[PDB]
């Protein structure tokens, strides 16, 4: 891990360009779990609370 | 809304900020900051508006595909770590009118001078109302901008809550 | 290990089954075998309050090590020899288990080896 | 520089 | 090249990828400034009271009194017992009650049979 | 019970014969003394209850309710001084007289030894309660709230009157001690199916049972603060108290008649707790929390186990002090901003630091933080219902999650965040307001040190 | 300090009648521990400053 | 938060110090009142970078609505002094 | 004071009432669009865009900075669901459908491999560990009256 | 002394004697001496002073004894006066039997802690005594409901006796 | 528990490989080590899981 | 000075109260403080009764 991390970190100083992959955006955004569940469950629950239970 | 000039400048600022996030190192950023400036130069003085829009509209698609998923945000900017961190220490000035006299006795000079401001606000209000009752069109204001003071000795209309607002580090 | 590559990605009848081992009776070979000699007694382990999984055939060394550790306090760097004695006995105990796996491993070769002759021939 | 801290009344 | 953006009710289309932003016409321009008139007209009415030095209280917000009324008192008079509301109220109101009844009646019927047969472990169960 | 009935009656001459400016002082001081003497009812025995005379008796169930009832009268008087300051003196003294009448009926209700005597007193609490809501409420909807609170209770109570009179004609007596020994099993027939409904519908409507609760969000919200406190703290517990008594004479028919109500309550828990997640009115969010907390009481009483009964009694007392505290906390905001909307005034923790501490404690008790008696009662009801059917843990568990969400949402929405800029009349908390909260939460927590005195007869 | 617990665990995880995939994920996770620990050292300690001028 | 408070002189010194390091600005004719567009011949694309360099200097963002309105180093000092409560 | 003339009413039918509703909600009649008259109780309350308050401009001088609202501005029917402490609708760098597939694919793939690794366990090549007399019959809760089946372990 | 050892047995306490095999001092030995001097001695002086005052004003309290009265099986139907005394008696016994189960549970819990890692074999008697008192308690007091009474317990007993008598015949059927 | 810990120690470690906030890198580091603690409980090593808590 | 005062008001006074509470109120009731019986090894002497535990059987040999 140390050797790979050394090489990966060294490459950041090269003057190449960035090609954002999908594995990069998957780990950066935490696997999308906080983006889906924290938007889908609150939406499903809070909508049910007002439209069905309340109204 | 935003004129075509303003939308291009905003995209340029966003493009450099997100680019700065990818590059990290200053020397590498100083390299791609110049190359990205060139791409904004090859079409600096386009004449056909329809062509200019198609260039701007295509840049946004490339920006969206290329934006950093986790861009750098200044600590106190919206979405930043220190954003609204001190909003709990920001108390308004009117809470001082509810102080007990014993507490006010601890700051005799501050409250003596605070009384002068209250008099200044109270004496200039009726003039501020008129200053806006005459410059306003017949129907009503068409914009949110307020006018300055026109007569010497007058204060800018609607000044109290922008002048007395709490400091950015109240405590 | 290498064995896992054989019991799954290849012939599985000749490889031992860890949950079912041992299969053959202990006396298949070994015209005579000696039962394992348990040095410690039940009351000794019971009064030492050894964890039930520590009451194996190496327990006698463990009892001695614990006694030395209590007496050597506050010197926690002491009783180094007693610890190694117990560790070595557990190392020998582990090897015997490795031998048991090999014994089952080879005896299953016999079945796959003494069954083609009695099948191919007739 | 020892500014005045505006806080709600704590007397009560 | 650049895959198109596909929106969702929980992921709105970015303003920089919306065609209506770059298709600026005369009607849109008048509408945008026509809205800003209302925002300023309201912003002035609020400010003339917010900055008033003799005011001490709450600036009543007619928009906030319309929202709470719309959510509580205006619901029933604008309700019609039609197919949509009757089926929604039947399956969300009665449906769960019937579902749970059978989940519990079946569970307790099964348990009672075992207890009578004497084949349910209650060796140390003396707290109920 | 004459040592408590008579002093309560004497609170009326005291109010009417007192100096004009001492009506609140005199009534408050002597109602706290009557509360002090109520502790003598704690002379309970492990086999026999206190049987004072042919009319009144006290056991481990009624005693905690008596003590709570007599403790709330001083607190109601404190909570009403502000909004009644600009009121006619005679009408201020009539408001206090209605509160005293309500206590007089309640103390006789909880100790009545004969069921028909219980019925009359149980029904007489409507008149003063109806008058407080419709006369001293603030909004227009207090008139409609009074009608709903009145005709929901009589639609179920009148069939109870017929059922009780029928029971006396067949059993010969309605004395509760006699029924303990002369009770007979209830044969399964259509006639007894309706004697069960008539004997339990009145108490479930008053609990209230989910589906028959529509009167509560109206009455509890439109009433004055004193009305809301007594409504949610002592008058919801008349239904629970009645079911605890009346269920003695409904066996074994209760073991299958209970299903439609156990299902309504278990599922009603989740619906009412969910409504609170989307309530715009702060006082209405608190009102719906009572419906969800009394759902557990109905389930506990109906499954008829020693652990469920112990939990039910603790819940009723624990809920009485917490809901009453929350209404007072909400009324503290209302008396400054004169609006019940929850999102109107925000960030109030930067302007009222100590009142935000009471909000926290009132919120922690509401969400049943251990070891508060709120958790002890709720826990005891989850344990009993698990034995009833292990699947119930799912419904009980979901309600706990929702309860914490709307308890802290109320705290966060009103106390934290940025303060509203145009609200500048938030004066520092009065000593009256702070002492009112301390008189709710301190007894609520001291009971954790000696929980047994609120665990009921089954202890 | 962390060697006297982590390495005993990884040693005991290997020589156990255990899920194979759960063992592989544990080992890969140990590789990632070195990578992100190296990430902090490289991007916060080494290299050249990237923080504002007055600090 | 333990950091030294900003001063009116200090903001002006550092604002000009950054511009002095901009090659497309001549340090000789650079003054507090030097309009960028009409006294130094810089296009708006260059003014965006000027603002971006100021926010990287004081470590706080300037919104695009107000960044495109500052056309002079003196105005930048006023904006930064107003957003940091600097009065002397 | 507030009158019935400025409170939400029934669904507007004629174009005369639509303008009155728009003037009542401080919206321009072209921007005013009520909910469909399906009988669920929405009446004439405007149907505003289903956007969170996180999408509003954070630099504008809102009258309610935390809510991102202006005094007099019509409030979304679900405003309390769209506060910044709750449901967020801001645009995401990755498409919503693509995110669901990647998350579901990861969870689904890992669960399958755990099942695969459960049925193909890894173990060290050793036999069962041997414990002393009668597999510690007495120590681990055996009845001292019942004779256990002798457990005998030999040496290699 | 303070409590009876027949109802709360405590096995004999075997403490191994010290046998140091090191030159370093034992910190516990010196801390024990400090604790006795600084903590245990001043504490004893206060208690002895308090204990001396109690002897000067010694008085007594007694344990209430209830004479047995006819149980519910001997009461006529709907006879409140006789049923009353039977019921109050069955309630007191119910409470006492609840505490009897508590005592045996305390034995089980104390044995498990005392025996350490060998509790599985060394607490077999306490476990058995807890399995029999629990069986007896469950027979006479389980499933009665919140409104339990002597009548319901009597009815439960008579249902168990009928089940056992119906089992004797089917056992002696060969 | 073994499978629950194994997925945790991998997923959270993979997240930390691309986080730019220093506090979140150490936050996901804790989840990864917590996952390794539950892997230890899954292999029937409760005392190694405890020793890893202390260290 | 300050540390000595703290060691008296926060360690010495509390431990006196705790010891008094445990000495005469908490240890006078059954099964309150339950001490795991101390471990006994081959060759130990029991202080209470002076008994001697027999040593273990001879260890045949391991050397290594
Ligand atoms: C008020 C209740 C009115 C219920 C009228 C329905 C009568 C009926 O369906 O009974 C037939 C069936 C016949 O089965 P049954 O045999 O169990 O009816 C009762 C039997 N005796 C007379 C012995 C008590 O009764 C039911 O169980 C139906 C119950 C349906 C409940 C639906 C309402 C839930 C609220
Ligand atoms: C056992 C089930 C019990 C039932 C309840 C739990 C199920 C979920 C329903 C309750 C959640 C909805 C409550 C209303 C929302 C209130 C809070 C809110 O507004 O959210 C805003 C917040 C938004 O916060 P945010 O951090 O995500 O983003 C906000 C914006 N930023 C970050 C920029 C500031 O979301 C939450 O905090 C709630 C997330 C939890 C809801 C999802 C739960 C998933 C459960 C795990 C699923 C996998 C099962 C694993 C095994 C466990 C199950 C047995
Ligand atoms: C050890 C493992 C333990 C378990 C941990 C792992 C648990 C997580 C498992 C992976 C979860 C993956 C989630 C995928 C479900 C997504 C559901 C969905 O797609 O609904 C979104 C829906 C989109 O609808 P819309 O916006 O109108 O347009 C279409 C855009 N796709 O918009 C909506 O919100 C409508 C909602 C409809 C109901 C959706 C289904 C419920
Ligand atoms: C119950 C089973 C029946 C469910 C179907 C409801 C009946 C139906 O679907 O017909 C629709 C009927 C006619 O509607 P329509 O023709 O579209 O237009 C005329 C409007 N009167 O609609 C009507 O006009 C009247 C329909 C009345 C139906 C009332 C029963 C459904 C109400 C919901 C159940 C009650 C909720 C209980 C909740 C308790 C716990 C919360
Ligand atoms: C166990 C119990 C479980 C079952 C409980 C069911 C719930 C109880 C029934 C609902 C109670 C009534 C709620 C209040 C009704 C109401 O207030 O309606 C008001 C309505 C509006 O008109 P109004 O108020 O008169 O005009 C002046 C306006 N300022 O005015 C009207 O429209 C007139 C309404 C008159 C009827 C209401 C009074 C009778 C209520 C009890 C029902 C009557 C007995 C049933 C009939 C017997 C058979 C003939
Ligand atoms: C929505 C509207 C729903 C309205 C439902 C109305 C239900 C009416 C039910 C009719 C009453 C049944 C009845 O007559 O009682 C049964 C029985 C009568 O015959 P009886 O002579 O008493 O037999 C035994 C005599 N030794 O008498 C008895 O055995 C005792 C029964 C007395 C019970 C009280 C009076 C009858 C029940 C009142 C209604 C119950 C439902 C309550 C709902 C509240 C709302
Ligand atoms: C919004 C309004 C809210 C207020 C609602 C009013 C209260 C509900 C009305 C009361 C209903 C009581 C039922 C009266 C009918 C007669 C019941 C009966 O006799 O059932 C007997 C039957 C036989 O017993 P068994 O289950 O087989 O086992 C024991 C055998 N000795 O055993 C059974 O059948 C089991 C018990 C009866 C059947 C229960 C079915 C429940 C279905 C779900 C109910 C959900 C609530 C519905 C309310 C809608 C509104
Ligand atoms: C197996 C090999 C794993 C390699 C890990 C690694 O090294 O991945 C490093 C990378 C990111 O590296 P970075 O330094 O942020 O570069 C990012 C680009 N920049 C420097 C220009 C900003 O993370 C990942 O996308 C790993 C996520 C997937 C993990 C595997 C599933
Ligand atoms: C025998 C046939 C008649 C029945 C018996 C009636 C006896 C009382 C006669 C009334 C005398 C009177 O005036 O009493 C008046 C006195 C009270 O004094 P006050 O000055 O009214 O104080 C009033 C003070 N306020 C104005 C603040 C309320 O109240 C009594 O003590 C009445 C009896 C209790
Ligand atoms: C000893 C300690 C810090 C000394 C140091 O480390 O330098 C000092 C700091 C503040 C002191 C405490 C505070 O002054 C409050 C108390 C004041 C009285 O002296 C009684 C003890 C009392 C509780 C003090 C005990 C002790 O002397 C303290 C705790
Ligand atoms: C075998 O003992 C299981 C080992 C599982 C962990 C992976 C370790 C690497 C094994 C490589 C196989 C070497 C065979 C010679
Ligand atoms: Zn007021």
């Amino acid at each position: 891990g140390f050797i790979l991390a050394l090489e990966i970190s060294n490459m950041t100083k090269n003057l190449k360009y960035h090609y954002p992959s999908n594995a990069f955006k998957f780990s950066t955004l935490l696997g999308y779990f906080p983006t889906i569940m924290h938007r889908l469950a609150p939406y499903m629950n809070l909508s049910m609370s007002q439209k069905s239970a309340s109204s | 809304y935003l004129t075509h000039q303003q939308k291009v400048l905003r995209l340029y600022k966003r493009a450099l900020r997100h680019l700065e996030s990818w590059c990290i190192h200053r020397d590498k950023y100083r390299y791609f900051a110049c190359l990205l400036r060139a791409r904004f130069d090859e079409h600096k003085n386009e004449k056909d508006m329809v062509k200019a829009t198609q260039l701007l509209r295509e840049a946004e698609e490339e920006f969206w595909h290329g934006q950093h998923p986790q861009p750098y945000i200044f600590p106190e900017s919206p979405g930043g770590t220190s954003y609204e961190r001190y909003e709990c220490y920001k108390v308004p000035e009117w809470c001082l009118d509810d102080w007990h006299p014993s507490e006010k006795a601890m700051y005799p000079d501050y409250f003596a001078k605070r009384e002068q401001w209250k008099k200044l606000r109270r004496e200039s209000w009726e003039r501020e109302v008129k200053q806006l009752q005459e410059e306003t069109p017949v129907g009503g204001p068409r914009t949110e901008a307020l006018p300055p003071a026109r007569k010497q000795g007058d204060l800018p209309p609607l000044w109290w809550h922008i002048v007395t607002r709490p400091r950015e580090r109240p405590m | 290990g290498a064995h896992l590559a054989r019991r799954y990605l290849g012939d599985a009848s000749v490889e031992p089954d860890p949950l079912r081992m041992p299969t053959f009776p202990p006396d298949y070979g070994f015209p005579e075998r000696k039962e394992r000699e348990m040095v410690a007694t039940q009351q000794e382990m019971n009064d030492a309050q050894l964890v039930l999984q520590q009451r194996d055939y190496c327990a006698h060394y463990l009892i001695r090590f614990l006694k030395c550790k209590r007496d050597s306090f506050p010197n926690f760097l002491a009783c180094k020899h007693e610890r190694h004695d117990w560790d070595y006995c557990e190392h020998l105990d582990y090897v015997k288990r490795m031998k048991e796996f090999e014994r089952e491993r080879r005896l299953l070769q016999r079945k796959k080896r003494r069954e083609q002759r009695e099948a191919d021939m007739a | 520089k020892r500014l005045f801290i505006i806080k709600p009344s704590g007397f009560y | 090249s650049f895959p198109k953006y596909e929106a969702s009710r929980l992921s709105s289309l970015p303003t920089t990828l919306d065609p209506a932003e770059y298709d600026i016409s005369s009607e849109t321009r008048k509408a945008q400034a026509e809205r800003l008139a209302i925002r300023s007209r309201l912003k002035r009415e609020y400010q003339l009271q917010y900055y008033d030095p003799s005011r001490r209280g709450v600036i009543e917000d007619p928009a906030l009194v319309r929202w709470t009324y719309a959510r509580s008192a205006n619901i029933y008079p604008n309700f019609r017992p039609n197919t949509k509301t009757s089926l929604l109220g039947a399956l969300f109101g009665i449906g769960p009650l019937v579902f749970w009844y059978y989940v519990f009646k079946t569970d307790r019927d099964r348990k009672e049979k075992l207890i009578q047969e004497g084949k349910l472990d209650r060796t140390f169960n003396i707290s109920y | 019970m004459l040592k408590y009935i008579i002093p309560t009656i004497m609170l009326m001459p005291l109010t009417w014969l007192s100096k004009n400016n001492m009506i609140w002082v005199n009534s408050t001081a002597h109602s706290l003394l009557i509360s002090f003497t109520s502790l003598l009812l704690m002379n309970q025995f492990g086999d026999n209850s206190l049987n004072f005379s042919l009319l009144f008796f006290s056991d481990s169930l009624s005693t905690p309710l008596l003590i709570l009832t007599m403790w709330l009268l001083p607190l109601m008087l404190m909570a009403s001084q502000h909004h009644l300051s600009k009121e006619n003196l005679t009408r201020k003294k009539l408001f206090i007289t209605m509160l005293i009448s309500l206590q007089l009926f309640l103390i006789m209700t909880f100790t009545a030894m004969e069921l028909i005597l219980f019925y009359i007193l149980f029904e007489a609490t409507l008149v003063p309660t109806l008058i407080i809501i419709t006369r001293w409420g603030n909004q227009t909807e207090r008139l409609n709230a009074g009608l709903y609170f009145l005709f929901y209770t009589l639609a179920g109570s009148l069939p109870l009157l017929v059922a009780l009179i029928y029971i006396q004609n067949t059993v010969g007596s309605l004395n509760f001690l006699m029924l303990q020994y002369w009770v007979q099993p209830v044969h399964n027939s259509w006639s007894n199916v309706f004697m069960w409904l008539a004997c339990m519908m009145a108490f479930m409507v008053k609990m209230p049972l989910y589906g028959l609760h529509l009167w509560l969000p109206k009455a509890h919200v439109e009433a004055p603060i004193a009305g809301s406190m007594v409504l949610a703290a002592v008058l919801l517990k008349l239904g629970g108290y009645g079911m605890l008594r009346i269920t003695l004479i409904l066996n074994p028919m209760t073991d299958f008649m209970a299903y439609p109500f156990i299902m309504l309550s278990l599922w009603g828990m989740i619906m009412t707790s969910s409504i609170c997640l989307r309530q715009t009115d702060l006082k209405s969010l608190i009102a719906y929390s009572s419906v969800s907390h009394m759902a557990l009481v109905i389930v506990a009483i109906l499954i008829q186990t020693p652990w469920s009964y112990m939990g039910a009694t603790a819940l009723m007392i624990a809920h009485g002090l917490t809901s009453s505290m929350l209404f007072c906390l909400a009324n503290s905001n209302y008396e400054r901003i004169h609006s019940r909307t929850m999102i109107l005034a925000r960030g109030l923790q930067t302007l009222l630091p100590l009142m935000a501490t009471w909000w926290l404690l009132a919120s922690l008790t509401n969400l049943a933080l251990p070891p508060t008696i709120n958790l002890i009662g709720e826990l005891f009801v989850v344990m009993s219902t698990f034995s009833w059917s292990n699947i119930t843990i799912i419904l009980m568990g979901v309600n706990m999650v929702i309860t914490a969400l709307y308890s802290l949402y109320m705290l966060i929405m009103t106390q934290r965040g940025k303060y509203t800029y145009h609200i500048n009349n938030i004066s520092p908390s009065f000593t009256r307001e702070n002492a009112l909260m301390s008189l709710h939460i301190l007894p609520l927590l001291l009971l954790t040190l000696n929980p047994k005195i609120i665990l009921g007869p089954l202890y | 300090t962390g060697f006297y617990s982590k390495d005993l665990i990884i040693e005991a995880a290997n020589t156990s009648y255990t899920n194979a995939w759960a063992l592989l994920m544990t080992l890969i996770a140990t590789s990632f521990t070195a990578i992100y620990s190296t990430r902090i050292i490289f991007f916060a300690l080494l290299g050249q400053p990237r923080f504002p001028t007055l600090v | 938060s333990d950091a030294p408070p900003l001063t009116l002189e200090g903001i002006k010194d550092r604002v000009l110090y950054v511009l002095k390091l901009y090659d497309k600005i001549d340090p000789e004719k650079l003054s507090v009142n030097s309009h960028f567009m009409k006294d130094l011949g810089l296009d708006s694309l260059d003014q965006v970078e000027i603002i971006m360099a100021m926010e990287d200097e004081f470590g706080f963002e300037i919104p695009d609505i107000d960044a495109e309105k500052l056309m002079c180093p003196q105005e930048i000092v006023d904006y930064i002094a107003d957003k940091k409560d600097v009065y002397e | 004071h507030i009158t019935k003339d400025m409170l939400p009413g029934p669904y507007p039918k004629t174009p005369e009432e639509r303008a009155a509703a728009a003037k009542k909600y401080n919206m321009r009649v072209e921007d005013y669009e009520p909910y469909p008259d399906d009988g669920t109780g929405y009446g004439d309350y405007p149907k505003l865009p289903d956007r969170s308050q996180q999408e509003r401009d954070p630099w504008y001088d809102w009258d309610h900075p935390d809510l991102r609202l202006n005094w007099g501005e019509p409030m979304h029917w679900d405003l309390d669901m769209y506060i910044r402490n709750r449901v967020d609708t801001s645009p995401t760098p990755v498409n919503w459908n693509l995110m669901c597939k990647h998350l579901f694919g990861f969870v689904a793939f890992m669960l399958f491999m755990f099942w695969v690794g459960e049925t193909y366990p890894a173990y060290q090549p050793v036999g069962p560990k041997q414990y002393p007399y009668n597999n510690l019959y007495l120590e681990r809760g055996g009845d001292p009256n019942k004779e256990p089946e002798p457990v005998v372990h030999y040496e290699i | 002394d303070s409590w009876d050892k027949d109802v709360y047995p405590e096995p004999p306490r075997r403490t191994p004697a010290p046998s140091p095999q090191t030159s370093l001092p034992n910190p516990i030995t010196y801390l024990t001496k400090a604790f006795d001097l600084l903590v245990d001695r001043p504490v004893t002086l206060v208690r002895e002073f308090i204990e001396r005052q109690h002897a000067k004003n010694k008085y007594y309290y007694y344990h209430r004894e209830f004479r047995r009265v006819p149980d519910i099986t001997e009461c006529q139907e709907k006879d409140v006066l006789c049923m009353f005394e039977a019921e109050m008696q069955w309630r007191r016994d119910y409470k006492v039997d609840q505490e009897i189960v508590n005592i045996i549970q305390e034995r089980l819990k104390a044995c498990q802690q005392r025996e350490g890692e060998s509790h599985r074999q060394n607490c077999a008697k306490e476990l058995e005594q807890f399995t029999q008192v629990v069986k007896a308690y469950q027979d006479r007091y389980h499933d009665l409901g919140a409104h339990y009474s002597a009548r319901k317990c009597l009815a439960k007993q008579k249902q168990r006796m009928l089940a056992e008598r119906k089992a004797a015949k089917e056992a002696a059927a060969a | 528990t073994l499978c629950l810990g194994a997925i945790t120690t991998l997923f959270t470690a993979m997240c930390a490989l691309t986080q730019n906030d220093i506090k979140k890198i150490i936050a996901f580091s804790t989840s990864s080590q917590l996952g390794l603690m539950m892997v230890t409980i899954g292999i029937n090593q409760p005392y190694l899981a405890f020793l890893h808590i202390c260290t | 000075y300050r540390h000595s005062i703290f060691a008296f008001t926060h360690v010495l006074i509390p431990v006196w109260i705790i010891h008094y509470y445990l000495k005469y109120h908490v240890t006078t009731k059954p099964y309150t403080i339950v001490e795991k019986k101390p471990r006994i090894f081959p060759g130990d002497t029991i202080l209470e009764t002076g008994e001697v535990i027999p040593p273990m059987k001879e260890f045949p040999d391991q050397h290594h």
